[PDB]
């Protein structure tokens, strides 16, 4: 039954796909790691750690909601068996009716009650699976050398594998390809560690597919040597026997937003007071686009994706301003007006989405006296004494101060609440939905 | 023999008539040595494969020279001394001229240019050194030409006079720099009004200039005038802003025009300024193009085009057809004085690229996303290094495995259609969606500058209008109602002004006379009811009997019938041929196509007493080679193809007819676009055709190209928009007309008194009942009986005329009722002749009881023998066959 699920899976999605030999050495680390009852927990136990993090988050919560229905199912009795029908079903809104009557059902009909969606989501992994695996325990824990680390983006395993390799003390190599150059040097630097080991590192490598065709179909037990190569779930698929002889990983984009403003300011070393509070804005600016970005149904209407690059250019343009002013009077109208309609708008094909980033960009880039950039914390105008050290640490103490709060996909992003929870009622409706068809089939 | 000798004399051209040349290749310039002595076609093409090198050291002598072909640029080089067969190809080299007049060069449209200084030429001269000095001759006579106009325009002289001696492009960005200037000087006070008056009065003299000038002059004029009320509609909102922060932030977002006062360098002393934003202007001749009407969105896409080319990385738009995002590309380009190469879509193409990369021009791509695979991926990646050796400042890049030099002021331009791009692309490109643009405005400047007294009003009306039709009409395939049909409508609005004026009437003759023959038939009253309601002009007939009287004598002569629904179609293809060369006519099979346009060459033949000549081709029947040409690729030897021949010898006009007559060459089969694609080139207003030797041979004005087919799913919107599209939605005839015409049509292929019974016996009474009788009846082949028309003729007025020999010892009776017998006999085997055999009997009954008991019945197996009505049974004859 658990593959017959887990082929479904690899069915839904062509970064899913599981072969029988994994699954049988899962089995066996089942045994190995330290009757017929524990021997089927460990099994699920074991299953699912080896095989959640080759799954995103959607999936892994439909994988692990699922997981936990079979083993209910297989071991409670028929009337747990209706109440979890009847929860799962009133999650997609489909079977309506209060289930029969357990805490932690009951603390499950609390949640839905109170339309706590990704919390009841949650509770399956909060109750079953108490163990959980990141990165370093699926690279620590694997016998193989080649490793793919997709995710979507918006977001990098760059940093997450300079983490890992700055962990393990080993020299990682991050290879960016775009040229015959890079092709050569990849083919040199890969040539090298297939004998002298040593971690090395691929990224983007769905544009270069046709070399993957050309090279890693022919090319494909040295310590302390793991080829890691980053893909896009969203990308071009890549060859099936690539895939079923190496490691799956997927990444997860984080959830906060002043890491992401700490993450961007902690990169902009550099011109003087002006520039650097120019850059502090668009930085702030820049996450809270970013986190407005996934946001799909409500904040936005498509998936743009707007890399450092739009950021960049945006940088490149305050500077070219605050250069020609000596006046002291900075442009506010002029560099709302390019950073709406052509910096963070230039690739946006819709009405609706241009008017909502130019409220935001009022909003942040009003240049009042006294701005309340969010409900949180106000940054004052800086003062006209000031080195460019000064400010910085002022704005890097004013910073870390901020507290991020639990709404903050509401009050940082300025949302109503009810759109929200209608964004979230409509991932528990579509996990509802996929679970559903996994158990009737 | 022949193509031996000719490669021969070439490469001695080539290589041996110049001196110190064969030092690169000295091997193989001996091989050539001896084999012109012992004279091979192997390798001498061996030879000229090796000899790519020097080919290629040769273009890179004069890189203007890299954008021809092999077999074009040795033509070139062996034509080194005489001086000739290079000003006939300009045209590819610069775009903007083509030809030389050294005292100057003349442009593609028909503008001419004068040196500054005159070039000495020699017979020992090579081509690039004397090319190079032109280029430079003909940048400092713009240069010049810049300076001294700024001094008459500080003078204070007035620009009527400027405007009629020096080119275009310095009088423009010279009016440029002034009008920066003199907004700035606005900007440091608070007066716009005097500014805004004296370019009115400017614009009004300019008016004024206009409407009594020569063509040249008047398209220099309109070039001038466009960008003259951007400048008007500019200082008017900047007048209207409230605070100098709204006016401050237009003028940051708007071009601005500078001249640096100390820098000694000529081609990098004149900058364009936007919102703080460097471009580098590179003062090349550009002539009298196609200027853009400005519009905000226009200058949006301009600011971030100006953007992202600061930092090195090139543009990029995408968005849906019909929104102006090449033209926007080519008008930013044109606007820099320098001209952008276009791309229509992978050796050739990565040639180009490589050529464009080393001659430091731009690239702009259109429709990008018709490419397979392999060569999208090989032209991304060009693409992503030679952006990479930009951005890295690298002088030379390692592109296609070549050394070769990278200009900094290289850009490559990208416009997709999405409803992509790889993603190393997008990591290194800006991406720009334009909305819809203003139709509202590009209508409004184009009927000021056509002097439409009512135009704001007006354009307000027509993009109203044509946005009505669009959102009421049907969803046809070749239903197009964007920019390009407005722009094509107020075109051809040009040569009605002279009979109908400015105003509404103009506008509403020129839309019926674009839009109307397009539609179909409930389209066609949507349209009539949309334009009663919106426009106020009701529509008077004009002045046209004569051309009717002359086509309804013409119908008369050939026998046709004037029904009203022809007469339409009759006007409307005299009106489309008035001005439109190129006219597809389109309709059902058998609609009355080709009767259409022979009845208006025989009535306008009366009309105007000018002799017409016909060519009668079919597209399909002739294939390409024969109907254009085929190098024979084992002699490089040339055969006219059929086309190709008819305008050779209406080029050489021997017998003088030509030039006093008018030639017509139809294409009466379904449309190709391989086989209309090849024609492109005669399509527009160019009126010249591209051969595979490189002839450019002209077409006569008279020389019209007309087009018959019965379906439009494989044709082009490009060819049909530029084409006069006719439409024929329904047939142009009744049955009676169809009828009488081919009893006509046979009379002339007591016989008074038998053409009278044949003409009275088909009484239009019974025969409509059992026509739409026969039309519920199921035919195989499935044919309209308007196709069966032309058999039941032919076949019952023979069978009559075969039997006149006994017509002469019969009674009136008897004879008529062997008449209506052939009659009947005939109209079964053309109507029911194709269905089954109890159909047929069925159908038989239907005739005897439509037809009267009182005619004679024809039966199943009756027949006429030699004269008695007899049964198909006797006819039998017994047969033996022997045993083997
Ligand atoms: N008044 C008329 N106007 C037009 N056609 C007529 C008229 N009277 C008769 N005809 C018929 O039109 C025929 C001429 O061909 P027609 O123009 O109808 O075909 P077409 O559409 O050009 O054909 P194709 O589709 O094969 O190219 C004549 O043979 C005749 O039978
Ligand atoms: N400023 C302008 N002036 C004149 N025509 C314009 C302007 N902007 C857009 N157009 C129109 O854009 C249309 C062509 O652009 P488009 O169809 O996008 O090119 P492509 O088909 O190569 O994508 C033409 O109808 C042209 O009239």
């Amino acid at each position: 039954k658990i593959f017959s699920m887990l082929e479904k899976f690899g069915q839904f999605h062509w970064f899913y796909g599981i072969s029988i030999g994994q699954f049988l050495s899962c089995f066996k680390r089942v045994f190995i790691k330290k009757r017929v009852d524990e021997i089927l927990w460990l099994l699920y136990q074991e299953v699912y750690c080896q095989f959640s993090t080759a799954l995103d988050k959607k999936f892994k919560m439909i994988m692990a909601m699922t997981m936990f229905c079979l083993y209910k199912f297989d071991i409670e009795s028929e009337q747990y068996k209706e109440a979890v029908l009847t929860m799962i079903g009133v999650l997609s809104e489909s079977s309506d009716g209060v289930p029969k009557l357990n805490d932690d059902l009951r603390y499950l009909w609390d949640y839905v009650t109170t339309k706590s969606y990704i919390s009841a989501l949650n509770w399956f992994k909060n109750e079953f699976f108490v163990d959980e695996w990141n990165i370093a325990d699926v690279v620590a824990n694997s016998e193989n050398n080649y490793f793919t680390m997709a995710s979507e983006r918006d977001v990098d395993g760059t940093f997450k594998l300079i983490e890992l390799a700055k962990a393990s003390k080993e020299s990682l190599k991050i290879i960016p390809l775009g040229s015959i150059e890079n092709l050569n040097y990849a083919q040199e630097e890969i040539s090298k560690s297939k004998i002298e080991g040593g971690w090395i590192l691929l990224q983007n490598i769905q544009m270069s597919l046709s070399w993957v065709k050309t090279y890693l179909h022919k090319h494909v037990e040295h310590e302390k040597f793991k080829m890691f190569m980053t893909c896009h779930l969203t990308g071009d698929k890549l060859p099936a026997p690539l895939l079923q002889r190496t490691d799956r990983v997927v990444y997860e984009d984080i959830p906060g937003i002043l890491d992401t403003v700490k993450d961007l300011w902690g990169s902009q070393f550099f011109s003087g007071v002006w520039s650097v509070y120019c850059t502090f804005l668009l930085s702030w600016f820049h996450a809270l686009i970013t986190a407005r970005t996934r946001l799909v149904p409500h904040g936005f209407s498509k998936k743009y994706y707007f890399n450092d690059c739009d950021f960049q250019f945006a940088s490149v343009y305050l500077e070219n301003v605050l250069a020609t002013n000596s006046t002291n009077n900075i442009p506010w109208a002029q560099v709302r007006d390019h950073i709406a309609t052509i910096v963070y708008g230039g690739k946006i094909d819709e009405e609706k989405d241009l008017e909502v980033v130019a409220k935001l960009c009022a909003h942040v880039f009003c240049g009042s006296d006294n701005l309340q950039i969010v409900p949180g914390v106000r940054i004052p105008q800086p003062l006209l004494q000031q080195s460019e050290e000064e400010e910085r640490a002022r704005l890097t103490a004013i910073l870390s101060n901020t507290i991020e709060p639990a709404d903050s996909l509401s009050s940082w992003l300025q949302l109503p609440r009810e759109s929200i929870l209608d964004y979230e009622r409509l991932q528990a409706k579509e996990v509802a939905s996929s679970t559903e068809q996994l158990l009737q089939e | 023999w022949v193509e031996v000798q000719f490669y021969w004399l070439d490469l001695y051209g080539i290589l041996g008539e110049n001196l110190d040349i064969q030092n690169f290749l000295p091997l193989e310039t001996s091989k050539f040595k001896s084999l012109t002595s012992e004279y091979t076609i192997d390798s001498l093409k061996m030879i000229k494969s090796s000899l790519s090198t020097f080919l290629e050291r040769q273009r890179r002598q004069f890189p203007r020279f890299y954008f021809l072909g092999n077999d074009d640029l040795l033509k070139i080089i062996g034509s080194g001394k005489h001086h000739d067969q290079v000003s006939k190809f300009m045209k590819k080299m610069f775009g903007s001229i083509e030809s030389i007049i050294i005292t100057g060069v003349r442009s593609v449209e028909g503008e001419v240019l004068n040196l500054n200084e005159k070039i000495e030429l020699k017979d020992s001269i090579q081509a690039q050194e004397w090319l190079n000095i032109l280029d430079t001759e003909i940048k400092l006579s713009v240069f010049t030409q810049f300076r001294d106009c700024l001094g008459q325009l500080k003078d204070g002289t007035d620009i009527e006079v400027v405007v009629s001696k020096y080119i275009f492009q310095a009088i423009l960005l010279s009016a440029q720099v002034m009008w920066t200037e003199l907004v700035e000087k606005c900007l440091q006070t608070n007066e716009f009004s005097k500014y805004w008056k004296e370019v009115d009065m400017k614009i009004k003299g300019l008016l004024d200039k206009l409407n009594k000038s020569s063509d040249n002059v008047k398209k220099k004029i309109e070039a001038l005038l466009v960008e003259y009320l951007h400048f008007n509609n500019v200082i008017g909102q900047l007048k209207n802003c409230s605070t100098k922060e709204e006016a401050r932030l237009l003028w940051a977002k708007v071009q601005k025009f500078y001249q640096k006062n100390d820098t000694l360098d000529d081609l990098n002393s004149v900058f364009i300024s936007q919102s703080g934003y460097l471009l580098q202007y590179k003062f090349e001749y550009i002539g009298i193009p196609e200027r853009l009407i400005y519009t905000p969105l226009l200058l949006v896409g301009f600011a971030t085009l100006t953007d992202s080319l600061h930092q090195k990385y090139g543009g990029c738009f995408f968005g849906p057809a019909g929104t102006g995002k090449t033209e926007t590309v080519k008008a930013f380009g044109q606007n820099l004085g320098r001209v952008v190469v276009v791309f229509n879509c992978y050796q050739v193409l990565s040639r180009l690229l490589v050529g464009i990369t080393q001659i430091g021009a731009w690239g702009c791509f259109d429709e990008f996303n018709r490419l397979d695979e392999k060569v999208l991926s090989a032209v991304s990646a060009n693409i992503q290094q030679i952006q990479n050796g930009l951005q890295v400042g690298k002088s030379h890049i390692t592109l296609l495995e070549e050394e070769t030099p990278l200009s900094p002021h290289t850009a490559v331009f990208i416009t997709l259609n999405p409803g992509e791009l790889p993603e190393n692309l997008k990591k290194s490109f800006r991406e720009f969606s334009m909305k819809s643009p203003q139709s509202g405005t590009i209508a409004e400047m184009i009927l000021q500058i056509m002097g439409f007294e009512d135009s704001k009003s007006l354009a307000s009306k027509i993009v109203h209008f044509l946005e009505l039709l669009s959102s009421k009409c049907s969803s046809m395939n070749h239903y197009h109602f964007g920019l390009r049909t407005l722009k094509g409508v107020l075109r051809n609005c040009s040569p009605l002004v002279s009979e109908f004026g400015e105003g509404e009437k103009t506008v509403v003759e020129s839309l019926k006379r674009v839009i109307l023959p397009s539609l179909g038939d409930t389209d066609e009253l949507v349209f009539k009811d949309e334009l009663s309601k919106i426009f106020d002009s009701a529509g008077t007939p004009l002045n046209s009997k004569a051309i009717v009287q002359c086509l309804k004598d013409a119908g008369q002569r050939s026998g046709f019938s004037m029904s009203e629904e022809f007469l339409k179609k009759c006007m409307q293809f005299y009106y489309m041929q008035k001005t439109q060369q190129a006219l597809i006519l389109v309709g059902k099979a058998g609609c009355g196509k080709t009767a259409t346009w022979k009845t208006v060459i025989d009535a306008m033949a009366i009309f105007d007493g000018h002799a017409n000549v016909v060519y009668v081709i079919d597209t399909k029947v002739l294939t390409k080679e024969s109907l254009y040409g085929s190098m024979l690729k084992a002699t490089l030897e040339w055969r006219d193809g059929l086309f190709t021949s008819i305008l050779r010898r209406v080029n050489d006009d021997i017998t003088g007819t030509f030039k006093n007559s008018r030639i017509w060459v139809v294409f009466d089969s379904d449309l190709d676009p391989e086989y209309v694609e090849a024609m492109n080139s005669v399509l527009d207003d160019n009126k010249i055709l591209t051969l595979p030797n490189g002839e450019r041979l002209p077409i006569p004005p008279n020389f019209r190209i007309l087009f018959e087919t019965d379906n439009l799913d494989h044709t082009t919107p490009a060819t049909i928009t530029r084409c006069g599209l006719l439409w024929f939605s329904t047939d142009v005839c009744s049955i009676s007309s169809k009828i009488d015409h081919l009893l006509n049509k046979s009379y002339e292929a007591e016989l008074d008194k038998l053409k009278d019974l044949i003409s009275d016996s088909f009484d239009m009474a019974s025969l409509t009942n059992i026509f739409t009788c026969s039309n519920d009846l199921v035919h195989i082949l499935g044919v309209r009986t308007f196709n069966k028309l032309e058999t039941a003729v032919q076949l019952a007025v023979h069978l009559i005329s075969s039997y006149r020999q006994w017509f002469q010892n019969l009674d009136d009776k008897s004879l008529k009722d062997v008449i209506t017998l052939l009659i009947k006999r005939s109209l079964l085997y053309a109507l029911a002749g194709d269905s089954t055999g109890e159909s047929q009997r069925a159908f038989i009954q239907t005739i005897n009881t439509y037809f009267g008991h009182d005619s004679q019945e024809l039966s199943d197996y009756s027949t006429i023998v030699i004269l008695s009505f007899s049964s198909f049974c006797s006819e039998i004859p017994s047969v033996s066959l022997e045993a083997h």
